[PDB]
């Protein structure tokens, strides 16, 4: 029903490499809004990030009839995200 | 229950007064001594057993200055979780 996207949000720079940065998440806010799903993992308000794991900041998905309206769907969800502290994959 | 029935036979004024207590901060006990005594201590973050495998995690931030009520902000953050407390400055 419909057409879905995911994508991943990582502490990887894309200017460099895309090595998992290191260091504290200062501020954190995510998107919310109809047929878009943010599965967190690393992404929050306060604790820093370990670079022991795999890096995933939030797991982001949207949804709707067509194709197109999920990827505008996708884009506004990406355009409201934001993360400081860290580096991240979202340009 | 029985154990509450003649602890007030006992104790009248004090049993009333740790019900009171309790309705107000539950159940003390859990907390450890020096936290029980002089409470938390900026960017400190304390472990409180509740149960096997079940614990809360409070983390103090700062507090704020008393505002024009004498009610200072302390924010806190447990289990992963922002969280703001408002207490009157005696």
């Amino acid at each position: 029903l419909g057409y879905a996207i995911q994508c991943r949000i990582t502490t990887e720079d894309p200017l460099n490499d895309f090595m998992p940065d290191t260091g504290t998440i200062i501020a954190y806010r995510s998107s919310g809004g109809f047929g878009v799903r943010l599965d967190a993992g690393d992404g929050f308000q306060g604790a820093e990030i370990s670079p022991y794991y795999d890096s995933l900041l939030v797991k982001l998905s949207t949804h709707a009839i067509s194709f197109k309206q999920a990827e505008e769907k996708m884009v506004r969800s990406l355009r409201e995200m934001r993360i400081r502290g860290v580096k991240t994959n979202i340009p | 229950t029985e154990q509450d029935i003649i602890s007030y036979v006992l104790y009248p004024k004090v049993y009333e007064q740790y019900i009171q207590t309790r309705n107000q901060y539950g159940n003390l006990s859990l907390l450890d001594t020096p936290t029980f005594f002089f409470g938390m201590r900026n960017g400190e973050t304390v472990e409180i057993e509740i149960d096997k495998g079940k614990r809360l995690i409070i983390k103090l931030e700062t507090i704020s200055e008393p505002d024009e009520n004498g009610n200072r902000t302390i924010y806190y953050a447990m289990n992963g979780q922002a969280r703001r407390i408002y207490i009157k400055d005696e």
